[PDB]
């Protein structure tokens, strides 16, 4: 329910 | 009037001459009271955070700060989530908007970072997002 | 009067209905001062990108309005990718896309279409848009 | 300067 860190 | 969207329009309004708790406070409480109403806050947050107007970001940041400390799992998990915690690594991060923020506006976002990888451990999230920001550099 | 309290204004999500002085005077304004048409992309941009329909609606009016009256000063400013990035990113499904209304969205589509033929010079913004056509984000000219 | 276009 959530998105990847910002490379 | 009493919706999240106009309530942070005066919270975070560029024209106030100064803070404006009672809208700050309104719109805290205003989010505990609906399941919607954590992620809509989080979202409206993210955009005033990144305003170039310092003066509208620097009271966003203070909005977060604020709720952040008289608010449940409800909110504090929309901040834990990287879906929010990005958009403040943008505005921090020279290489997205980073460059062009006000080292204000950037301080105090990572004062807030750190204040809660202390103050609430269990975000492990915010902790993992601060601790980039270390390693990056930015910190 | 400044730019940003101009475009607050132009924009502001309490406005009844359009605004037209606050707007053409935002355009007014931005060509006074030699600085102002790349800052006036960057406050659009912004307001353009805001979740309030509204906002980024009325900043859309604003940024079309601006188009038509400002010459090459602004045309250059709003034809670089550091704007229209901004413009593509609200449309981009690989961005904000998924979380814009296609009101906006639509619009946006409208100006860029609009652009690459009222002003063909604009090579940046004719690359962009043909971009949003082979990636399916634009199926035909509005 | 500007930057490059969007992916």
């Amino acid at each position: 329910d959530d998105i990847s860190l910002l490379k | 009037p009493e919706t999240l969207e106009a309530r942070i329009n005066r919270a975070t309004n560029p024209l106030n001459k100064e803070l404006d708790w009672a809208s700050i406070n309104g719109f805290c409480e205003q989010l505990n009271e609906d399941f919607e109403g954590p992620p809509l806050a989080t979202r409206l947050l993210a955009h005033k955070i990144q305003s170039p107007q310092e003066w509208e970001a620097i009271q966003a940041l203070t909005v977060l700060e604020t709720c952040m400390k008289s608010c449940g799992k409800r909110f504090h998990d929309e901040v834990g989530k990287f879906r929010f915690l990005n958009e403040l690594i943008k505005v921090v991060s020279p290489k997205y908007l980073g460059s062009r923020t006000s080292e204000k506006v950037k301080n105090k976002i990572l004062e807030l970072l750190y204040s809660w990888t202390v103050g609430l451990p269990e975000e492990v999230k915010i902790a993992e997002a601060y601790q980039m920001l270390k390693k990056q550099g930015i910190v």
